[PDB]
């Protein structure tokens, strides 16, 4: 995948998005913005040019899956990478992510070489 | 349980 792909990582907690950018450009990827609920990244995304979504599930105002939705069901966004990241795995919150069309699904926290796998595993179903 | 999280998260591709 292109090194200059625009993430866009949204978290209701500036220090795990200071983390989530930090992994990111330990993998390579400088190319960073920040969001902190599903309305503030709208907003943001309206810049264009995103290329990545890495989105917690618990925000408040619109949460991660509120937030999927909208991206997966929006015209433009629709076919947007995004990779989900939730405190706990459970059956019925992966399920919903996969309802959703979650790119990927990974639980906090996680290192640099776990974010890497799923980078990798959701750029090789994309041909990205 | 974990099994059947490890499994479901497979048959995804997460
Ligand atoms: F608030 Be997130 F779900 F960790
Ligand atoms: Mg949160």
């Amino acid at each position: 995948a292109d090194k200059e792909l625009k993430f866009l990582v949204v978290d209701d907690f500036s220090t795990m998005r200071r983390i989530v950018r930090n992994l990111l450009k330990e993998l390579g990827f400088n190319n960073v913005e920040e969001a902190e609920d599903g309305v503030d990244a709208l907003n943001k995304l309206q810049a264009g040019g995103f290329g990545f979504i890495i989105s917690d599930w618990n925000m408040p105002n619109m949460d991660g899956l509120e937030l999927l939705k909208t991206i997966r069901a929006d015209s433009a966004m629709s076919a947007l990478p995004v990779l989900m990241v939730t405190a706990e795995a459970k059956k019925e919150n992966i399920i919903a992510a996969a309802q959703a069309g979650a790119s990927g699904y990974v639980v906090k926290p996680f290192t640099a070489a776990t974010l890497e796998e799923k980078l990798n595993k959701i750029f090789e179903k994309l041909g990205m | 349980s974990q099994d059947q999280v490890d499994d479901l998260l497979d048959s995804l591709g997460f």
